[PDB]
RNA sequence: AAUCGAGAG
DNA sequence: ATACGCCTCTCTGCTTATCG
DNA sequence: CGATAAGCAGATCTCTCGATTGCGTAT
């Protein structure tokens, strides 16, 4: 009975951790994509407008794109990009180990 | 006791509560049912399980 | 009186973003009290040992600083979650 | 003609023949990924290309 | 906390006077539009906007 | 009965242990 | 699409297949006979295209 | 809802 | 007044044939 | 088997208007 939800699991992480390249040998590109660059900025505000915390000094501003590009300029955005490659395999860079433009 | 549930027609029944919920358009409903009109199913396999 | 430990999926809000594990207790395992759960198999007293399943496999168990999937379109996150629950049923 | 060996089948239900393109796909129990463009839109997931080339995963401090 | 100073401003308005606000979608999804309500009624809803939440099931969702 | 108050998911790791 | 009613599920693929006879009958709700659909006075006739276990129909709530 | 006719870029 | 069943000026590619 | 002479199939942006939509019949 839970015994088949338990071997599923343990089938699901292992594919998981069988896909995942480790950091040491990750071959893509050190540059932020400026796909990459929107959607950090889209979902950063989207966490903001639902009242997320938040790590800038607001200079009395309320849109929440402008917070996160100046979140974005002084790195504080807590976030990972998941890079995927065809086969399914993928890479992960955090946010403020990629150089913009 | 968990797992009876009735229609207005008052049929009991006892069987799947495995359901979940998506965000699909509409036109994907409707296409299903012209497809089942046919005799053609589809099956929409879930990520979570 | 018998310890369940389950394995449920979860998500997450952004105003928890900095203590998840008080988000996923305040947002699914304090309203899983004191009810019968159609799952464990009866009320359920309480819950201990909560753990996320971080969303990178690579990354050691014993680090705090885990990984979850934000859905695409909604700044919610959704992630694994292993806990012990307490339950009582005949 | 030219595309009938392609693994998505609602790409070519879109584009013409439905009919026998959904007979084909039927009868060969083909299970479609949902991988190109038009699959997505069929089903309503974020597309692959462009924005949907990656996930975006959130740093949460505390475990 | 950053937004209720012109949000609210939008919300006194009105759905007529740009610009302004035609709708208030409450935490529990409740849809109260503005369009047939004065403006004493608006201020109302305006100054209980960012109100705290009272139910449980929606203390992480504020209104739109 | 949404996406935030309740898991959406739930399963059964082991068999119940009495304690 | 509103932002905070999250889904947790996706449709990861889909599956073509036939729908079997069995299967049909299985989860149907009603059996359609008299080619007739209302009656006079503008109602739905039982065992009919509009029968109200196919749904609700002007009005008058789904029997299912 | 179709069909026909008149148009606009 | 009215209620059932009746109403001749393009093109490529796939597929079958058929006859010594 | 096969090589044409022949047969059959499915193709060939968006937007605004108005006008009409079915005839004979048996009781």
């Amino acid at each position: 009975g839970p015994e088949d939800f338990q071997q599923h699991e343990q089938i699901r992480r292992k594919t998981l951790k069988e896909k995942a390249i480790p950091k040491d040998q990750r071959a893509t590109t050190p540059y932020m994509t400026k796909y990459e660059r929107a959607r950090i900025l889209g979902t950063r505000a989207l966490q903001i407008s639902m009242n997320a915390p938040v790590f800038v000094d607001l200079e009395g501003e309320t849109d929440p794109l402008r917070i996160a590009m100046k979140e974005l300029a002084e790195k504080k955005i807590p976030l990972v990009i998941r890079r995927y490659l065809p086969d399914g395999s993928f890479e992960d860079w955090s946010v403020e180990e990629l150089i913009v433009d | 006791d968990s797992q009876i549930w009735e229609d207005g027609q008052g049929n009991k029944f006892v069987g799947g509560n495995e359901t979940t919920t998506v965000a699909i358009p509409f036109v994907l409903k409707y296409l299903d049912s012209e497809l089942s009109a046919m005799g053609i199913r589809l099956r929409y396999n879930v990520e979570p399980k | 009186i018998v310890r369940v430990p389950i394995a449920l999926y979860v998500s997450l809000a952004p105003m928890y973003l900095e203590n998840p594990l008080q988000g996923v207790m305040k947002q699914h395992l304090n309203p899983l009290v004191m009810k019968y759960n159609n799952k464990v198999g009866g009320v359920v007293l309480g819950y201990e040992g909560l753990k996320i399943l971080d969303a990178d496999p690579l990354s050691k168990e014993d680090t705090s600083e885990k990984l979850i999937k934000i859905t695409p379109d909604t700044p919610f996150g959704f992630t694994w979650c292993h806990v012990n629950l307490y339950v009582w049923q005949p | 003609q030219g595309m009938e060996t392609s693994t998505s089948s609602f790409m070519k239900m879109s584009y013409e023949t439905t009919c026998q393109f959904l007979t084909k796909a039927v009868l060969d129990n083909e299970r479609e990924q949902l991988d190109s463009p038009s699959a997505r839109i069929v089903v309503g997931k974020l597309n692959n290309v462009g924005t949907g080339s990656f996930d975006v995963l959130a740093k949460v401090p505390n475990a | 906390a950053y937004n209720i100073a012109e949000l609210r401003q939008a919300v006194i308005n009105g759905p007529d006077k740009w610009p302004g606000a035609t709708q208030i979608q409450n935490e529990d999804g409740s849809l109260v539009s503005l369009i047939g309500m004065s403006v004493e009624q608006r201020k109302a809803l305006a100054n209980q906007l960012l109100t705290p939440s009272s139910n449980v099931s929606t203390h992480t969702l504020n209104k739109k | 009965a949404t996406t935030l108050n309740t898991p959406v998911v739930i399963h059964a790791t082991q068999l119940p242990q009495h304690v | 699409m509103d932002i905070s009613k999250p889904v947790g599920s996706e449709i990861t693929s889909v599956d073509f297949g036939i729908l079997t006879a069995k299967e049909i009958r299985n989860l149907s709700a009603k059996q359609i006979t008299n080619p007739t659909v209302l009656d006079n006075l503008g109602h739905p006739v039982s065992g009919g295209l509009y029968d109200l276990a196919l749904g609700a129909f002007l009005r008058n709530l789904c029997s299912t």
